[PDB]
């Protein structure tokens, strides 16, 4: 009910997902994914996840910069495609938009089980906890627990990163 | 009343950028045995106004091969992000008080590169494309080292809150504890703002105008304002991070003055560096950042993780 | 709430500057003027042709090294735990592998650009 | 298929993270700590087949705490009746439900 | 000059003075003149909300002392 | 003895950056294990009262639990004042 | 599934403590020193019952003890305390370290009078 | 459920369909994979924040790390494919049949 | 590839599989799958060629999609119950996602299209690894969640896998594609009995792995990848061809050979659950696998195909590298039927 801000942010999230899922030129795909990452950062911020949303925004910005470089290197064409320069891309974009519209309408105006279960809406504010205590952020404490509780996770993650470096070097060798 | 504060932030920043252009021209003139602008107004004080009025009364042109939407969007993104970078800076109080201000500035800075990339790509010109690829290379060069340097420096602060840096430096400047990291951070900010000797993206001697070669008039002026505002913001952030000014809660104007002089000194230091050195090759920049800065940065990150534990000097506020 | 208003104000100011720049001055656009620029002459090929990237391997490594930052940024909060020996061991362990990954790519000629 | 090396060696490689009632940092509790505690202690040691039947009440309470579907249904019904009553003017909201309350610490 | 560079630097310094001073003055003007409260955590926000509730005028900065305990 | 000396001289002549990086990393690795203040850091972390100390129900068999904060029983932070 | 029982609005009434957060922070150390017993009893009730409806009388006793503490402070010296909590209230973080002279003066006042 | 949960789930479904339906460029499909990962991150973060499960606040970070590993793997394979054919089109990868 | 690097990659693949094996947390199982795929991709490309690159790309795309579906199912299960333990999934939709994900990882029909192409595009050692070691982790995960699977979907996928394996193997002249279709059919047989007895699945896994290891090692020893190339082995190594023929008969499920025992035990276990029609169809369809095994045996050992003149030079040289476990694998692939009651040790 209250300003439905997170609803608008999630709708823009879905819109960006449709934008890069209709698969125009990878430049515009990366632009759509950047928009989706930003609005998802905002969504996560609205529920108290400042660190996680900001971190995913930073990570996807770096990834999309690398993707832009690679698109200019190896994914170009003489006429890069936009959402209105091709019948298939435009049709996919319109179909995604109208599917999201139909889902939203059938969701808020009556109660139906789309795929998993049903829901009425009422905004996100209802499911909150109104807990009142603390000189810390529980998200920050849980994330910092990785270095005291999650030793196993740190070990497997570091091994996977080193192996990933070795793997990319093995793959890009050629011969 | 909050919009009044937003305006009182943004408008003086634009005026400061306008007069920073003149300060650059005069300083580089005097280091080159000349005077620089001294005719348009007394001591050239009216030169920025004439420049702005000329630029915004000149015809802007759309390239025939250009992609129009991204072409128009990129300068808007650049200027808006340059203005947005100032809101968490405590001078001594911030307009927006954030728990994580440093990482927010990191994310916004990372997003700012896409203005350069998208302008270069949407110009649909060879020189602009070369400039955009050089920007990709520059970000790949500096990003990781800059972030780890921020981590190592802020380990002694105790949090990512920008206003805590004043309390951390109540008795001594942080530089007296992390001056190697300070030097590497200074070079990283030189690379991050596309300033000489790392002004690779424009590449005027080599690429004529680089990424913004197609741009003319008002759109060009916004790119210029965004770059200069980013320079001032980065120098102010460096002043907060490494040169802590004493803050009196009952007299914040003293802190404001001290802050302004320090950031002006750092901006003049950039100007001096531009007047002093030749330009790097853009592969040499990445080799410098990945073979010299990155190893020292990793070692100093280890050292600054270990030091508070060894000396029982861990800061508060988990 | 305040941050959304600030972002809206900044974007609005930039868009208004674009509008002023594009509607105030006199415009005389013709084909020669709006043509692509290559310093005296018409381009031979298109600017959309594939542009080789000689630092392609460092670009992939940047992706993996950027996530090292995500694992290391909670370190200021991790220093406040009681079991400081475990946290210090795991923090030093993580950076050592990052240093070894850089050393592996350096010694195997992975940092040199393609010729 | 599942070699329980952790149980054989008493290692606790990942069991610290499996449930919401297990030793959070700074003793921060989960939002549904008590319901999950009750459901776990009901179903412990009796096997999965019996746990589904003789502990369905605790699991239903835990799921209600997790997703709060029935609470939202009750609130929606109450608000629909409230709107219906006001639209015909039979019911008037009290001053403390319209923003004119007397606040207390 | 070399001292003719100074007027531009002075103008730029005057421009840079304005944001922080204006922010401080606006904070004092809109927070009872006593340095706008900082709420980095939920306990500080709870203190602010209780202060707003017990003020009687829906303003947190209106402070009630020992004169409110009859 | 002399082989490592010549190797270190050559490294200092050609790659001072890597020499400094390895020295700093090694110091950061080894020094914390020899410091007497690491335990003080652990105790300082332990002495920070993030949450409320829940009182215990007295049953008459806790001689080492105070009945008031100013009672002599319980932990003391006198060591922290002089640190 | 059963009817939730709630206390009536009459049973929830108490003589409220209507001093701001700065006053509470300025008095907190002596308040916890003097009013320790009812506060600890209330917290023990709170973490043992796990139900706010079962510890209302303890909360009312907490309110009464806090009111008595503040009444004593008002009766013996309200001026040093007012200076101290005003100094505390100016700060946006309500930092103790910025007000040590006023805190001292309040401390000698309470130590000599009470 | 909140309607934001449905929005994130449909974002995942749309990205999955985009991956499953292929156009000429290999790069477009990698972006769809990254979008699925982003939707998974958002959904898991929302679930963890809503229930106040403190210890899984680190789980999405691990998700992001292995997402970066996946993206690096895909980019390396794209490099080799484009070096082989001069183009990242999927229709060139038809030397092997069933 | 540096031998040290290859050893590290093989150990990383094995450690990811073991991480899937020993984990009680769904995130750790996902991490094990991710690490396994990351270390597996280079191994497919050890001998560089466009076919190997294409096979690795197809494998990566398929496995990444399966991993995304896996994580999405885990997240749904967490949403409808704050549980991370792999005991039994609490949501039917999440369980369907989990099943589809694990079937795509295993290569069950109709997600089978990648298996023959990837197997053909890689070397025989990589094919051996892909068709033996890569099945352990998803099968272990499916064994742990067996009580939650929907029997209809699982049995439909198993029957489709058997039918499609037989039909696809009927049409192949390349040996690697024959082995891939055989693998698909054997996976279908294994997943048919999983909702009833996981011990039967484990026994079928062990016997299939033994036979596949023996067959791949025999194919490496006689360095052939086509039917006509294997037709020459009689003129150089008749013993290898005879052992190949016996192993092929064992793979067809003929008594009294070893390959018959898993089918026999699966059929009897399914009949215990009043399932009669489907095991009958399963055996009648495995007749097709036996048919193309018999065709390979006809072309390889039971008749003598024409040879070339240069084989005389090969007659003078022995094998420089010898496989240590090949003799044991052949004996276990053929002569272990009398030791059937030992399967009780598997539960
Ligand atoms: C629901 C539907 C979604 C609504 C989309 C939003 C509005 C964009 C549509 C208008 C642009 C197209 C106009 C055009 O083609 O020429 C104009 C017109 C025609 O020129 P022409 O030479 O005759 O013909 C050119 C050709 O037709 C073709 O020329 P072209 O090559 O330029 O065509 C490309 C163009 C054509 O557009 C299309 O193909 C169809 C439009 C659908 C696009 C939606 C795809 C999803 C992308 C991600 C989601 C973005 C948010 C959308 C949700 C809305 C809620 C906010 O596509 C775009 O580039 C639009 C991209 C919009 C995204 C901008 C966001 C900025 C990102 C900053 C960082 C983000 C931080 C994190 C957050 O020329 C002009 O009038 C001058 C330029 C005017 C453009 C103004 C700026 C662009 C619009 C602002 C974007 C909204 C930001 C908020
Ligand atoms: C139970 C289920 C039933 C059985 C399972 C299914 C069996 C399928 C197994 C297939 C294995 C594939 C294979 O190895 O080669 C295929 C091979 C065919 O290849 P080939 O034609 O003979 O020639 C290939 C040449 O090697 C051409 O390559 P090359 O020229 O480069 O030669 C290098 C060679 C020579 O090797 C060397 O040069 C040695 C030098 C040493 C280098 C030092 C590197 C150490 C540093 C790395 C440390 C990594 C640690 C990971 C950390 C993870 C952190 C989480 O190394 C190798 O060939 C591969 C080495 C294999 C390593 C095995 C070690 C076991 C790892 C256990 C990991 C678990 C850790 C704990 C997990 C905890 C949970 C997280 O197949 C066979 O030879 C016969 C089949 C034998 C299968 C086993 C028998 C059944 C079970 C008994
Ligand atoms: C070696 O030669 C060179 C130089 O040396 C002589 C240079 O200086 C130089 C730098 C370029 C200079 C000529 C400076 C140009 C000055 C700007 C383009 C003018 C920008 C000023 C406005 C656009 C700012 C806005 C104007 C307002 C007054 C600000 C307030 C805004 C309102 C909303 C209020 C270059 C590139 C160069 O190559
Ligand atoms: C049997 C064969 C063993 C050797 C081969 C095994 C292969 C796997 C690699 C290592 C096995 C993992 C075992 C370690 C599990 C971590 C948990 C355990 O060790 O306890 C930790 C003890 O910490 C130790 O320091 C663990 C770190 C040691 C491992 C780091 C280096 C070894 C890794 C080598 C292999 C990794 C890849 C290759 C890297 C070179 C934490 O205990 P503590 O903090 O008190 O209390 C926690 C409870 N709290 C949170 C309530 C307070
Ligand atoms: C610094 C930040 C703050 C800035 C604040 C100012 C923002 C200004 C934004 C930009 C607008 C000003 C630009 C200059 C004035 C506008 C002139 C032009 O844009 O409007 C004309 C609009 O003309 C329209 O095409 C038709 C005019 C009639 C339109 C009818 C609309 C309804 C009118 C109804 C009449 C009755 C009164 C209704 C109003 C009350 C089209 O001009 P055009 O010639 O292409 O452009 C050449 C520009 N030159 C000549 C100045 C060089
Ligand atoms: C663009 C990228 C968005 C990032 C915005 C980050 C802003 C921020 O960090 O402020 C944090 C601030 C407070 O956090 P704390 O640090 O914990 O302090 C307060 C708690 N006492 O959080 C907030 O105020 C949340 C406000 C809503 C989030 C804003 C969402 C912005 C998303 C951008 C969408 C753009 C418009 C939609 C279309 C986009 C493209 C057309
Ligand atoms: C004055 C009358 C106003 C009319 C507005 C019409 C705008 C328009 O499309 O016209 C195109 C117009 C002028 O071109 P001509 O028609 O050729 O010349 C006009 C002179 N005869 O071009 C423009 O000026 C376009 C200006 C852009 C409009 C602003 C909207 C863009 C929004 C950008 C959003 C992106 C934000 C990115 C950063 C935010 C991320 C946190
Ligand atoms: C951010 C820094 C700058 C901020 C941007 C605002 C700058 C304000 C400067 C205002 C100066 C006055 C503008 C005058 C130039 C306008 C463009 C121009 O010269 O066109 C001349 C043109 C020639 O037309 P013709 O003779 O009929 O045809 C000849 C060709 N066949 O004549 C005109 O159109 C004159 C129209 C009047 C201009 C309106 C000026 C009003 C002031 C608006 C300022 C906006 C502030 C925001
Ligand atoms: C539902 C699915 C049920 C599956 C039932 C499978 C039955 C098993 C028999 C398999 C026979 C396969 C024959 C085949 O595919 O091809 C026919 C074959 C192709 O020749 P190739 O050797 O492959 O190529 C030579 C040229 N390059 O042509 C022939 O000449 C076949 C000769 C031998 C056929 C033997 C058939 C004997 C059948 C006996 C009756 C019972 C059969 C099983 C069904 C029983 C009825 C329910
Ligand atoms: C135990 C500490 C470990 C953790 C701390 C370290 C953290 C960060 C440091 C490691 C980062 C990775 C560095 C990887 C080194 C690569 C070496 C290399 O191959 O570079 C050679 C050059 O370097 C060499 O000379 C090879 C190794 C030489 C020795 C380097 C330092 C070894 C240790 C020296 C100090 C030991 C400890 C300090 C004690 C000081 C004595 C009191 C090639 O140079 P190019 O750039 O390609 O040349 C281009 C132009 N010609």
């Amino acid at each position: 009910m209250t300003m439905y801000i997170a609803f608008i942010l999630s709708t823009i999230f879905v819109i960006g997902f449709v934008g890069f899922s209709s698969k125009p030129s990878p430049i515009y795909g990366g632009l759509g994914l950047i928009v989706s990452g930003g609005v998802g950062c905002g969504i996560v911020l609205n529920f108290g996840g400042s660190f996680l949303g900001l971190m995913v925004f930073l990570i996807y910005l770096g990834g999309m910069l690398v993707v832009f470089g690679y698109t200019t290197a190896m994914a170009t064409e003489m006429y890069p495609e936009v959402w209105v320069s091709n019948k298939t891309v435009f049709g996919a974009f319109v179909s995604g938009l109208m599917m999201e519209f139909c889902m939203v309408y059938y969701a808020l105006k009556e109660e139906e089980v789309e795929i998993i279960f049903k829901f009425n809406g009422l905004g996100d504010w209802v499911i909150y906890d109104t807990g009142d205590s603390g000189f810390f952020s529980e998200e920050a404490m849980g994330i910092a627990a990785l270095y005291s509780y999650g030793t196993w996770l740190v070990i497997v993650t570091g091994w996977s990163l080193l192996i990933g470096v070795v793997v990319i070097m093995e793959i890009t060798r050629g011969n | 009343m909050f919009m009044i504060n937003i305006l009182s932030l943004i408008i003086p920043i634009l005026l400061a950028v306008a007069f920073l252009t003149l300060v650059e021209r005069k300083v580089l003139g005097y280091m080159q045995l000349r005077k620089g602008p001294n005719v348009v107004g007394p001591y050239g004080l009216l030169q920025p106004i004439a420049d702005a009025l000329k630029l915004f009364t000149k015809e802007p042109l759309r390239p025939a091969t250009s992609s129009i939407s991204m072409f128009i969007i990129a300068p808007i993104l650049a200027l808006s992000l340059a203005l947005t970078m100032w809101v968490p800076l405590p001078m001594p109080y911030p307009l927006i008080n954030m728990n994580l201000g440093v990482l927010f500035m990191l994310a916004m800075s990372s997003l700012a590169v896409y203005s350069i990339l998208w302008s270069g790509w949407a110009s649909n010109s060879k020189y602009a494309l070369i400039g955009a690829l050089r920007a990709v290379a520059q970000t790949i060069s500096y990003e990781v080292t800059l972030a780890i340097i921020l981590l190592s420096v802020l380990l002694m602060n105790g949090s990512y809150t920008l206003s805590t840096l004043i309390t951390t430096q109540e008795h001594i400047w942080m530089i007296f504890t992390s001056w190697p990291l300070a030097m590497m951070w200074f070079i990283s900010t030189l690379a991050e703002t596309n300033r000489a000797p790392f002004d690779l993206t424009e590449g005027e001697s080599e690429l004529v105008s680089g990424f913004n070669v197609e741009y003319a008039a008002g759109p060009f002026a916004m790119f210029f304002m965004a770059e200069y505002a980013n320079i001032i913001m980065m120098n102010a952030f460096t002043a907060i991070l490494f040169l802590g000014a004493s803050h009196d809660p009952h007299t914040p104007e003293l802190y404001t003055i001290n802050f302004v002089l320090k950031t002006l000194a750092l901006t003049i230091t950039f100007l001096w560096i531009r007047a002093s050195y030749p330009r790097f090759r853009y592969d040499q920049l990445m080799h410098l950042l990945w073979k010299s800065f990155l190893p020292l940065t990793l070692a100093l990150c280890m050292w600054h993780i270990s030091l508070p534990i060894m000396t029982a000097s861990i800061p508060p506020q988990s | 709430m305040n941050i959304m208003l600030t972002l809206l104000t900044n974007v609005t100011l930039a868009s208004l500057l674009v509008l002023i720049a594009f509607w105030l001055p006199q415009l005389n656009a013709y084909s020669e003027k709006t043509s692509p620029y290559e310093c005296g002459f018409d381009p031979m090929g298109s600017a959309r042709l594939p542009f080789s990237m000689k630092f392609f391997l460092v670009a992939i490594t940047f992706l993996l090294f950027d996530l090292e930052i995500a694992l290391l940024l909670p370190l200021p909060w991790a220093s406040q735990t009681n079991n400081l020996k475990t946290m210090l061991t795991m923090a030093l362990f993580l950076l050592i592998l990052l240093a070894a990954s850089l050393a592996y790519e350096w010694t195997q000629k992975g940092l040199e650009w393609a010729e | 298929p599942f070699f329980d090396v952790q149980k054989r060696l008493g290692l606790d490689l990942d069991r610290w993270m499996t449930i919401q009632s297990a030793e959070q940092p700074h003793k921060i509790p989960g939002r549904c700590h008590a319901f999950e505690k009750e459901w776990i202690e009901c179903a412990h040691g009796i096997g999965g087949i019996r746990a589904e039947k003789e502990c369905k009440i605790e699991f239903d309470d835990f799921v209600e705490c997790l997703l709060r579907q029935k609470t939202m249904k009750r609130l929606s019904a109450i608000k629909r009746q409230r709107d219906k009553l006001i639209k015909e003017g039979k019911y008037t909201p009290p001053p403390h439900h319209l923003g004119k309350e007397d606040p207390r610490p | 000059m070399w001292f003719e560079i100074l007027p531009g630097i002075a103008v730029m310094a005057a421009c840079l003075f304005i944001p922080g001073m204006a922010t401080a003055h606006i904070h004092k003007f809109t927070n009872g003149g006593k340095e706008k409260r900082v709420a980095h955590f939920s306990y500080q926000w709870n203190l602010m909300e209780r202060d707003r509730r017990i003020s009687g005028v829906n303003r947190y900065h209106v402070t009630k002392g020992l004169e409110n305990i009859d | 003895a002399g082989r490592i000396a010549s190797f270190l001289k050559n490294a200092w002549a050609k790659e001072p950056v890597l020499v400094a990086s390895f020295a700093i990393g090694g110091l950061a690795i080894i020094l914390p294990s020899l410091s007497p203040y690491t335990n003080y850091a652990i105790r300082i972390n332990r002495a920070t009262p993030y949450n409320y100390p829940v009182p215990l129900r007295d049953d008459g068999n806790m001689p080492d639990v105070p009945s008031h904060p100013q009672d002599p029983q319980g932990p003391s932070l006198e060591w922290l004042k002089n640190l | 599934p059963g009817i939730v029982e709630l206390p009536t609005l009459e049973d929830l009434k108490v003589q409220e403590v209507k001093v701001s957060s700065s006053v509470l922070k300025a008095a907190a150390h002596h308040y916890g020193a003097q009013c320790d017993k009812p506060n600890k009893e209330f917290m023990l009730c709170r973490w043992e019952e796990k139900d706010p409806r079962r510890c209302l009388e303890e909360g009312k006793l907490v309110n009464q003890c806090a009111l008595d503490f503040f009444r004593q402070i008002k009766r013996h010296c309200a001026e040093p305390f007012t200076e101290y909590w005003t100094c505390i209230d100016y700060s946006g973080l309500q930092l103790f370290r910025h007000c040590r002279k006023q805190q001292a003066k309040f401390d000698e006042c309470v130590l000599d009078k009470l | 459920m909140p309607l934001v949960y449905m929005n994130i789930i449909m974002a995942f479904a749309i990205a999955l369909a985009g991956l499953l339906m292929y156009r000429s460029h290999l790069m477009s499909s990698l972006l769809c994979l990254e979008g699925m990962m982003l939707s998974l991150f958002i959904m898991s973060t929302l679930i963890i924040l809503n229930t106040h499960f403190t210890l899984a606040n680190m789980m999405p970070i691990i998700l992001l790390v292995f997402a970066a590993c996946e993206a690096a793997l895909g980019l390396s394979l794209l490099v080799m494919v484009s070096n082989t054919y001069g183009t990242d089109y999927v229709q060139n990868l038809n030397l092997l049949q069933c | 590839m540096n031998p040290i690097i290859y050893t590290t990659l093989i150990m990383t693949v094995m450690s990811g599989t073991m991480l899937v094996m020993i984990s009680s947390h769904w995130l750790l199982i996902w991490i094990g799958f991710e690490m396994n795929l990351l270390a597996m991709i280079p191994v497919l490309m050890k001998n560089f060629n466009p076919r190997a690159t294409e096979a690795a790309t197809k494998y990566f795309l398929t496995q990444a999609t399966a991993s995304m579906m896996l994580m999405m199912a885990i997240i749904i299960n967490l949403l409808y119950s704050g549980q991370w333990t792999i005991t039994k999934m609490f949501n039917p939709v999440a369980m369907t996602m989990m099943t589809m994900a694990l079937a795509m990882k295993l290569g069950l029909s109709p997600f089978h299209f990648w298996v023959p192409e990837v197997t053909q595009g890689i070397s025989l050692q990589a094919g051996l690894l892909l068709l033996t070691w890569q099945k352990l982790a998803p099968l272990s995960v499916l064994c742990q969640i067996s009580q939650s699977i929907n029997p209809n979907l699982m049995l439909t996928m198993a029957m489709l896998s058997i039918l499609i394996g037989g039909w696809g193997g009927l049409n192949q002249t390349q040996l690697r594609k024959i082995m891939a279709y055989s693998s698909i059919a054997h996976m279908g047989w294994m997943t048919a009995v999983l909702p009833y007895n996981t011990t039967m699945t484990i026994l079928n896994l062990l016997i299939y792995i033994t036979m596949t290891l023996a067959m791949f090692m025999l194919l490496i020893h006689s360095s052939a990848t086509t039917t006509l190339s294997l037709s020459h082995t009689w003129n150089k190594m008749p013993v290898i061809t005879s052992l190949m023929m016996v192993t092929l008969l064992s793979m067809g499920g003929l008594p009294p050979l070893s390959g018959f025992m898993p089918k026999w035990m699966i059929i009897q276990e399914m009949t215990k659950n009043e399932s009669i029609i489907m095991p009958t169809l399963m055996a009648m369809t495995a007749l097709l696998n036996l048919y193309f095994y018999m065709r390979l045996a006809y072309s390889s050992s039971l008749t003598m195909f024409p040879s070339t003149n240069n084989m005389k030079m090969k007659w003078q040289f022995e094998h420089t590298k010898q496989m240590k476990l090949l003799p044991t694998m052949i004996v276990l692939s053929t002569l272990v039927l009398p030791m059937t009651p030992a399967l009780s040790s598997l539960n």
